[PDB]
This record gives structure tokens, C-alpha cells and sequence, in this order.
RNA sequence: ACUCGUGAGAGACUGCCGGGGUCAACUCGGAGGAAGGUGGGGAUGACGUCAAGUCAUCAUGCCCCUUAUGUCCAGGGCUUCACACAUGCUACAAUGGCCGGUACAAAGGGCUGCGAUGCCGUGAGGUGGAGCGAAUCCUUUCAAAGCCGGUCUCAGUUCGGAUCGGGGUCUGCAACUCGACCCCGUGAAGUCGGAGUCGCUAGUAAUCGCAGAUCAGCAACGCUGCGGUGAAUACGUUCCCG
């Protein structure tokens, strides 16, 4: 798509692995049990202070080379346009046209 | 008769002119017309000698009558579209006066 | 008894793998249950042909995984070493449990 | 029978006859009938006066129905209107207030279709 | 013993026949608790009727797949095969009755671009 | 609505703003951008300049409007009729 | 049917009456594939008719069919670039199909609160010559008669 | 042993018989067989047409911006509504609604995912984690229509669910604009729909449920598949379209 947006997606992923791995997950563990004292702890407020880009909810599965944000397939990490072209060329092992 | 015009780009005044020019053809149709639509488009490339493209579709009692013309401006395209639609409706009539010379005789 | 699980994208490759696997384990002198087939697993995906619009034109693709199961008995260390000393085609995987 | 100023239907099963009360639906009718004890399958013409009294006192005790409920709902809507909230001006011009689409639908709040 | 199978559009019936009385054991349930429909019972017992050999064979059946109708059809085909195995010479009467032919009427595969196997999306010329 | 376990969501910015505003019992006009913040009984007297998209609308909180969010009282779209 | 006539489906006889006609009737009243419900409706209607009249369902059903069975109909035929309502002779199979269809359809519009009762009343009236299907047969025969002049082509 | 799973193979080739046929193609009927005449369905789309669609999957000639038409962020918008058109879903009910009992599928998915037993809620759901990279465990042992029993008695109703008030759950940093679901109440239009028009030839139309992709959550009634129950009709090319 756009080079800047392809890059920014990756930057979100490295931000996610750096922050969402433990910082943005221990706060969730605090909020889960009503027994846990969340209200004074401000685990909500502390987790607000974290960057938005820490949250995986901001991620977007784009095509691994093409950058296409829609028509994505999780098995291949490829757009529907690219999967069709590489399967036809025999590039994805064990993939072929269907009949039944 | 009510017409909907789906213009495109910058065609100021084309919608009203097309509406009033096409709505006059209701009397020409020998059967009631339903949901008569028009569409105006302009070619982006300046290399086209007739950039404006006009399309019209009418539903005369279930029979679809469509026409398409090209022109240098909205007014010329609308006028040519009106002439084309008039010719099509003339050829569509199907009433007795237009189907009396083809019925076997003698 | 240990299970040898054979998964392949290719039918002929899976058959060859089973055949020489049983060949070497019966060379080493072990009782084999034979290449028991397992249900083929099918993955199906439907895509649209054209880059833009034209939704009504679709392509289907599938991926087919064939599965073979080998069960042997009397696991002598000679058979164990022979098993760890086998070269296999890259289409076929081996799971030893 | 006259129940809280509401004339019950001529012949209905008791919970569904009680549904005719403005503050009672079906679940409320079923649970209150179970609580006070009168049978649910028994008709309206078989009610004894003591039964009318016991439903009267129970309903007036742990329920609010009819005029009080109507006026409380009206007052709530009016107060929601007068504070200037989104639902306020939504109520003022007779449009759906729960985020419903209005491009094509919402003739219920708009009333019957008008032409122009 | 003798055992046969009948197949009807994803319904499979494995049948075992003995010379006992006219008792049906469909996975431990009788012809009433299983198949509570008179038409299905006719479809089941038709080969016996045309072969005259009703109430002289005790049947056990293992059923899997399909619904009641497909299961009944597969069971009838399996009964016909068991009858022909037990007595060959009545093949005409059964074969002219059509009970010896498997029915290749399966669910047609759905196609892309259509709502169903043959139903097409509504097309408005306007 | 927000789950009861998590507690009401109020942004920290206007939070510390209102604690420093109510500590001297004076209620000056507070200008904020966080429409998503709910209304706390600590806002009863304060008036907020809540963002709309073009400007800030002044909203004087009362006891009735507690529990709502600020964005309720800053209508975004302007429609007058055809 | 451009390449010739199509084969007919040989529907089977009924279990509790042993006649083709009742099976045809249950197939006609069949809706959404609920064959059990259609069979229940037809059997109940036949039993109701038996209780009312005291005779066998099948004989009065056949009497009703013969009462509502048409013999002449009207079809739109185009000869010489002109269309006319030509009376045409009806084959026996088409007459039986039309009679059964009329019986079912007119029984569906009755006001007897239940399909079984409506069907029983309709079949009894057709047996006695009072049903609306009898009226439809009279009207279609009248229309065939009125256009007899166009019978020559 | 019977299914089933998946490897190899056989089996339909007008092979045989009778008759039409230029004794030619081909055609009608019959036997056999599971299947008879390209068995059923798919994949496969000739030269080209319509300057068809796509400079927004991607690439690209030329032109243009380059302290911006590039790039970062918050908020908002793409969800606006006096109307018009199109595709669908739910209905207008007794071939039904509600309640209780009860029987049968196929296919597919699952590791920081599927997630059971148990316990707490009326219910979304909460706690908890058994077992599973899975013909094993979980999606419940899988369904609903279906069958049996009770009730409703033709009414704008025990139909229909819109709209609205209040109270909650889950995800997400955040459900105001702008999520889904749960509970209580509320109970609109709607009485089978004009001119006109669409789909379908058999496991088809109709109807019922299940699963998957995308996906933190969902606007999914959409799309792609799977099975359950399963019809009517075709006289024949005069008219309509290609």
C-alpha cells in the first residue's frame, strides 16, 4: 500500500512485544478478580498511561510483502490476490485447485 | 413522472436540465413508465473529443429502454440522449397502430 | 511400543516413507502393525479471481494432509538407532512418541 | 372484576388476565400469582371478593402500576429532555433515541410516511 | 453367519439375519421405538412382502449416518441383500421390484456464485 | 456500558485538574478534550469546556447528569433540516 | 420437453386404503415435505367422512372426484398471429389432477377451523354436488361451451 | 468378522441381442450390472468483442507536490436524512404459538487457542482448570425441523416483534457520536401485498439446523461449505428474451 503504513504496522508489533508482553497483561490480571483491590490500585489508570500502541487491538494483519490490508489469510500471511498467483505457480507446498 | 439523475464530477446545472428534458417523454411512452433514471459522467482525459457521457434507463411497463450518448458538454449530451430515447420509444410502441402493418393480411 | 506418525502433503511420498520405514524396522527384526492409513485432513480456501470487484467469480484451493501410523513392538536399541539414522524426503515429517 | 381500577377480561386465565394491568406483564403475573397462592389456570369469573382484596393489597404493597407508573415514566422522559442530553433533543423531534438508523427506516418514531 | 450392508445418501446400515421370528433389533430398539412412521415400515418390509418370507427372520441392525429416511432406505437395501444371500433363486422377483439397486441420489455439491446448488441470485434487469 | 469490576473510567488529566480545582472550593472554567470521561460526583459544581470537533462547549454539571459521559453534552453533528 | 415427453413417476399405493388416489391426494396436500402431517390430515378427513356418512371413504371420494372431474377446458392458442380461447378436450390424467387440485385449494379457503374438518366438509359437499369445486367445474364447462365457435382449430 | 479410515485394482467400453437405418454415422427397445448410453456434480472459458473494471493488491510511461498533495498525533467523519432504488431477514399465524418429554447428520476449527467436571448467578456470564497440536480432549455425549403429551381457540390475539424506559455481562486504554449479548417492562406497522417482475426440472424448489474465513469484540439477517425432511409440473415451440 503505502511504505509509511507498512512500516508503522511493524513498529506497532515491536511495541506490542515490548509492552503488551508483561506490562499490559499484569494489569488485566489485577482487574480480573473482584477480590483483587483494583480501585485504589489504579491498575486501570496505570494501564491508561501506557501507550496506545502497546495494545494489540491496534494491530492489523497486512500482506507480508504486498501491504494489502484486506482479504488477508492467516495460514499464509498473504493477500487473496497474492495467494492466487503463487499457488498457481506452485510456490505454496501442498496447494492446488479444488474439485468435488 | 419522476426522474433520478446520478451525476458525477463537476456538472453544474446538468441535473436540472436533464430532469426537465427527460421528463417530457412520459407522454411519448404509450404505457406507464416506472423509475426512470439518468446518469451523467465526464471523461478525465482531455484527449477525448466528446468527453461527456450520458446514459438513460426507463422501465416502460416492464420493458427496459436504455440509451447512451457522448457529447462535448452537458446540454448537447442531454439533447442527443433525448433524441435517442425518443427514437427507442417510437420503436417500442407495440400498440395496435404500430403493430397493424405486420399482422398477416389477405 | 512407540507410535511413528507420518504426515505428508504427497500421497506417493507418504507411501514411500511408510514402505522403507517398515523395511528397515523389519530389517532390524521388529514386529510391525503395518502402514495404517488415517483420514486425510482437508483445508479449503475460497478467493476472488479479480483484483477489483467481480465478486461472483471465485477460485477454490485446498491443502491435503495424508497420515500414516506405524506401530512396532520389542523396541531393541538396534532398531532405535536405525530409526534415528534414516534420511527422509522433506515432504514427509516424522513424529516419534 | 375491578382490580386497581382496571376491569379484568370476561374469561381469561388468571396470569394472562393480570397481564392487562399496565404494570404487569407475564413474568410478573406468574410470580405474583405463585406468591399470593391463587391458582393460575382459574378463570376471571370465579374470583371471590377476598381474592380481589388479596391481589389488591399485594399489588399496592410490592408493585407500582397504572397511573403512578405512567406519570413516573413521563416525568423521567421530560427530565431527560430538559437537561439537554442527546436523548433529550432526540425525544424532542420524535426520532429514535437508541442509535437506530434513520436514513431509510425509523417510521415508528417518524409516524406514517409523508410525501414531498 | 451372514452379514450385509446398505447405503443410502450418507446412511449406512449393517444387517445380520437369523432364522428367528419377525423381530427387529435396530441398535437395541424395536421397529416401533425406532422408525415411528408407517411409510418407513412399509419401505422396510416391502422386500419381505414381495418375497412372502415375512415373520420368519430375526434381524439385527447397526445404523449410522443420515436421517430416518436415508436409514430406512439403507436398511431396506440391506434386507434385500440379506434375502438374496439366503435364497438366490428369487432374484427376479426382487430385482424386478428394484430393491437390489443402490440409489445414487446424493446431495448435489453447492456451487460458488449461487445461493444453493441450483438457485441463482435474483437478477433485476433494472 | 463499562463493567462494574473495572470501576468508572475517568481520565487522569481532568482528574488531577478537578482535585486541584476543588481543593480551594473555587470552580473556574476547565477546558478538556476527553469526551470519554464519565461524570463523577466530584464534578457537581465544576463547569467543563468539552471538545466538540470544532470548538469547546461549556457544560455545567448537576446532580441529575452524574453517571453519564461528557460527550453526551457536546453534540457533534449539526443538522437543521432540508 | 423440447426433445420429447418426460417419464412419469410411479407413485405407490396407500397402506391403510390401498388406492392410488389417496396417495395422489396426500401428495397434493403436502407442504414443505411434511409428509407425516399431510397423511394425518388426509386420514383424519377420510375418517370424519366415514363417521358422517357411514360408508367407505374411497367410494364417496371417487363420487366427489367424478362430480368435480372436468372434460372440456379453455386454452389460449395463437393461430395466424392472433390469440383465441379455444376449448380443448382434457386427458383423463389432467382431469384427475385438476379435480384433486381444485378440491385441495377450495378446502383450504373454507371456514371450518381446521384442515381436517375443512377437507372433510369439502369432499362431502363434492360427493353431494354442493362443493365450490363443483361450481368451478360448472364455470369452466360453461366457458368451454361459450367459446365452442373456436373449436375448429 | 461387518462399517469406517486410505493405498492398489476391477468395473461402462453401444461390450451383447433384436429393429430401424446407404449396412454408414447414428438412433429405438431389451438382457446383464451398482451404474447404459458425454451415470451425477466440479476444475478446465477458442480467435476476439464491449477503448468493460482495476494507476487504491502490485508494477508502470508521462504530468504534478516537495517546507508540501510527504510524514507524526488528538478529536471527529466514513454510521449524517424531507425522500428514491436495490438486495435480504422477520412476520401477518392453527400445515401455528407456548410448555414438558424424547430420536436421528455431515463437514469444520482449536496453544498463549479449544477449553470439560464442579461451584456461583434467572441469564448473558464469573471462578476454576481436567484433557488436548488433537479419528483420542474440547466444540458438549453434538443439532433443529421431526415424533408424543398438555394448553391456547381465530382475536391485531398466548401472532408479530419494531420502538422506547430501567437494570447488567463480555471484549477493548476507551462501547456518547458508534458493539454484541442478557434480564424486567413497553407492545408499532403488519389481515398475504397494484402495475409489473424473479428463481427453480429431482435429492431440485421449499423449509430446518451446523461449521468456517475475516475477527480483541462484533453491525453476520452477508459470504463460503455441510448435512435433516423433501414436492408439483413439462401437453408443445405460436408468442416474449438470448
Amino acid at each position: 500500500a503505502k511504505k509509511s503504513k507498512i512500516v508503522k504496522n511493524e513498529q506497532r508489533r515491536e511495541l506490542v512485544q515490548r509492552y503488551a508482553e508483561r506490562r499490559a497483561e499484569l494489569k488485566r490480571t489485577i482487574r480480573d478478580p473482584a477480590s483483587s483491590p483494583e480501585r485504589r490500585a489504579a491498575a486501570v489508570s496505570a494501564l491508561q498511561r501506557l501507550p496506545r500502541d502497546s495494545s494489540p487491538v491496534r494491530l492489523r494483519n497486512r500482506d507480508v510483502v504486498d501491504g494489502r490490508p484486506r482479504g488477508h489469510l492467516r495460514k499464509f500471511g498473504l493477500s487473496r490476490v497474492r495467494v492466487r498467483e503463487m499457488a498457481h505457480r506452485g510456490e505454496l507446498p501442498g496447494v492446488r485447485k479444488a474439485s468435488w | 413522472m419522476d426522474v433520478d439523475v446520478s451525476t458525477d464530477g463537476e456538472l453544474p446545472g446538468a441535473a436540472e436540465y436533464a430532469r426537465e428534458k427527460i421528463g417530457r417523454l412520459s407522454r411519448r411512452a404509450h404505457r406507464p413508465v416506472l423509475h426512470a433514471r439518468v446518469r451523467l459522467t465526464r471523461h478525465g482525459d482531455p484527449a477525448v473529443e466528446r468527453p461527456v457521457i450520458a446514459q438513460a434507463n426507463l422501465d416502460v411497463n416492464g420493458r427496459q429502454v436504455r440509451a447512451q450518448v457522448e457529447g462535448v458538454n452537458a446540454r448537447e449530451a442531454v439533447d442527443r440522449l433525448e433524441a435517442r430515447l425518443r427514437s427507442r420509444l417510437e420503436r417500442i410502441a407495440e400498440h395496435w397502430e404500430a403493430r397493424r402493418g405486420g399482422v398477416p393480411a389477405e | 511400543k512407540i507410535r511413528i506418525r507420518l504426515k505428508a502433503y504427497d500421497h506417493e511420498a507418504i507411501d514411500a516413507s511408510a514402505r522403507k520405514i517398515v523395511e528397515t524396522v523389519t530389517r532390524t527384526g521388529a514386529s510391525v502393525v503395518g502402514p495404517v492409513p488415517l483420514p486425510t485432513e482437508k483445508n479449503v480456501y475460497c478467493v476472488i479471481r479479480s483484483p477489483h470487484k467481480y465478486k461472483d467469480s471465485r477460485e477454490h484451493f485446498e491443502m491435503r494432509t495424508h497420515k500414516r501410523l506405524i506401530d512396532i513392538l520389542d523396541p531393541t536399541p538396534k532398531t532405535v538407532d536405525a530409526l534415528m539414522r534414516i534420511d527422509l524426503p522433506a515432504s514427509v515429517d516424522v513424529n516419534i512418541q | 372484576a375491578r382490580l386497581v381500577g382496571v376491569d379484568l377480561p370476561r374469561d381469561k386465565r388468571m396470569e394472562i388476565a393480570l397481564t392487562y394491568i399496565y404494570g404487569i406483564g407475564r413474568t410478573r403475573s406468574n410470580e405474583i400469582l405463585a406468591a399470593t397462592g391463587i391458582d393460575k389456570n382459574m378463570r376471571t369469573k370465579d374470583l371471590t371478593d377476598d381474592q380481589v382484596t388479596v391481589l389488591r393489597d399485594y399489588i399496592e404493597g410490592n408493585l407500582k402500576v397504572e397511573g403512578d407508573l405512567r406519570r413516573e415514566v413521563q416525568a423521567d422522559i421530560r427530565r431527560k429532555i430538559e437537561i439537554g442530553c442527546y436523548q433529550g433533543l432526540r425525544h424532542r423531534r420524535g426520532l429514535p433515541v437508541r442509535g437506530q438508523r434513520t436514513k431509510t427506516n425509523a417510521r415508528t418514531r417518524k409516524g406514517p410516511k409523508r410525501t414531498i | 453367519p451372514i452379514q450385509t450392508v446398505g447405503r443410502r445418501k450418507e446412511a449406512v446400515v449393517r444387517v445380520r439375519l437369523v432364522p428367528g421370528t419377525g423381530q427387529f433389533n435396530l441398535d437395541g430398539r424395536t421397529l416401533e421405538n425406532y422408525f415411528p412412521n408407517k411409510v418407513h415400515q412399509q419401505l422396510i418390509k416391502a422386500p419381505l412382502v414381495t418375497v412372502d418370507r415375512v415373520d420368519q427372520f430375526d434381524i439385527y441392525a447397526h445404523l449410522d449416518g443420515g436421517g430416518p429416511s436415508g436409514q430406512a432406505g439403507a436398511l431396506r437395501l440391506a434386507i434385500a441383500r440379506a434375502l438374496i444371500l439366503v435364497q438366490p433363486e428369487d432374484r427376479p422377483a426382487l430385482k424386478k421390484a428394484g430393491f437390489l439397486t443402490r440409489d445414487p441420489r446424493a446431495i448435489e455439491r453447492k456451487k460458488y456464485g449461487l445461493k444453493k446448488a441450483r438457485k441463482a441470485p435474483q437478477y433485476s434487469k433494472r | 456500558p463499562r463493567s462494574l469490576k473495572k470501576g468508572p473510567f475517568v481520565d487522569d488529566h481532568l482528574l488531577k485538574k478537578v482535585d486541584v480545582q476543588n481543593e480551594k472550593n473555587t470552580k473556574q472554567v476547565i477546558k478538556t478534550w476527553s469526551r470519554r470521561s464519565t461524570i463523577i460526583p466530584d464534578f457537581i459544581g465544576h463547569t467543563f469546556a468539552v471538545h466538540d470537533g470544532r470548538k469547546h462547549v461549556p457544560v455545567f454539571v448537576t446532580e441529575a447528569m452524574v453517571g453519564h459521559k461528557l460527550g453526551e453534552f457536546a453534540p457533534t453533528r449539526t443538522f437543521k433540516g432540508h | 420437453p423440447r426433445k420429447g415427453p418426460a417419464p412419469k413417476r410411479p407413485l405407490v399405493n396407500d397402506p391403510v386404503y390401498g388406492s392410488q388416489l389417496v396417495t395422489q391426494l396426500v401428495n397434493k396436500v403436502l407442504l414443505e415435505g411434511k409428509k407425516s402431517l399431510a397423511e394425518r390430515i388426509v386420514y383424519g378427513a377420510l375418517e370424519q367422512a366415514r363417521e358422517k356418512t357411514g360408508t367407505d371413504p374411497v367410494v364417496t371420494l371417487k363420487r366427489a372426484l367424478d362430480n368435480v372431474k372436468p372434460a372440456l377446458e379453455v386454452r389460449s392458442r395463437r393461430v395466424g398471429g392472433a390469440t383465441y380461447q379455444v376449448p380443448v378436450e382434457v386427458r383423463p390424467d389432467r382431469s384427475t389432477t385438476l379435480a384433486l387440485r381444485w378440491l385441495v385449494n377450495f378446502s383450504r379457503q373454507r371456514r371450518e377451523k381446521t384442515m381436517v374438518e375443512r377437507l372433510a366438509n369439502e369432499i362431502l359437499d363434492a360427493s353431494n354436488g354442493l362443493g365450490a369445486s363443483v361450481k368451478r367445474r360448472e364455470d369452466t364447462h360453461k366457458m368451454a361451451e361459450a367459446n365452442r365457435a373456436f373449436a375448429h382449430y
